[PDB]
């Protein structure tokens, strides 16, 4: 199940970033966000490969879930940059928190993409 | 969705 493997890899990269966000200084964030973004890229390519075999009536819902992940990555990158802009200020930890919140949203939405695909696989069995 | 992601990713290089 490459979709499950890819979702696992993406969520693991998010959990890693979330244990390193508070200790790490805001300008070592880029490699962690990059590892998350590339895990997402892998996942999206796998889902694109898988869609043609799932029932047509499920494609739209899967496609919306994919788009949500894109928007989530955008927000993560934005919050990362803000956390960088506000290092050693009065807002440093607040923007680190916002970055954390964006990464968590990404992980949750990846799990929901898996759930939608898994339901479409069930329908396909029928 | 892949196109959009790949240009989002450009920002991290
Ligand atoms: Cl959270
Ligand atoms: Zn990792």
């Amino acid at each position: 199940d490459k979709v499950y493997e890819n979702v696992t890899g993406l969520v693991k990269a998010v959990i890693e970033m979330s244990s390193k966000i508070q200790p790490a200084p805001p300008e070592e964030y880029v490699p962690m966000v990059k590892e998350v973004g590339l895990a997402l890229r892998t996942l999206l390519a796998t889902v694109d490969e898988t869609i043609p075999l799932l029932p047509a009536s499920t494609h739209r819902e899967i496609e919306m879930a994919q788009k949500l992940l894109n928007s989530d990555l955008g927000e993560l990158i934005n919050k990362m940059k803000l956390a960088q802009q506000y290092v050693m200020t009065s807002l440093q930890q607040e923007y680190k928190k916002q970055m954390l919140t964006a990464a968590h949203a990404l992980a949750v939405d990846a799990k929901n993409l898996l759930d939608v695909i898994d339901q479409a696989r069930l329908k396909m069995l029928g | 969705n892949l196109x959009e992601l790949d240009r989002l990713l450009x920002e991290l290089n």
